[PDB]
């Protein structure tokens, strides 16, 4: 009795995320590779413009 | 020895009795028989 109460609230605990996981992960991992396309292209080597 | 035997044997029907009194009443639900498959989604969410 107890053990299958403290299951059925991991089961309530743990039901709601398995779902949009999914999404959750392959947007990340897309927003992340964006991550790393911006982190991969800011190039910083300038002082006060002369010429161009 | 009579008298020894005697009390012991009255506690043994007393908790016997109350057991079986209580294995009556506090029981009014039973879904055992899912039970151990759904551990194996448990920790298949655990493992997620």
């Amino acid at each position: 009795r107890e053990l299958a109460d403290v299951l059925d609230a991991q089961i309530e605990m743990l039901s709601p995320f398995e779902a949009v996981a999914t999404r959750f992960k392959e947007q990340y991992r897309t927003f992340a590779t964006a991550l790393d396309t911006t982190r991969h292209e800011l190039p910083v080597r300038s002082i006060h413009l002369e010429g161009d | 020895n009579a008298q020894l035997s005697v009390k012991q044997v009255r506690n043994l029907r007393s908790e016997c009795i109350g057991l079986e009194n209580q294995i009556k009443k506090m029981e009014p639900y039973d879904d055992h028989s899912n039970m151990e498959e759904k551990i194996q989604k448990v920790r298949s969410l655990w493992a997620s």
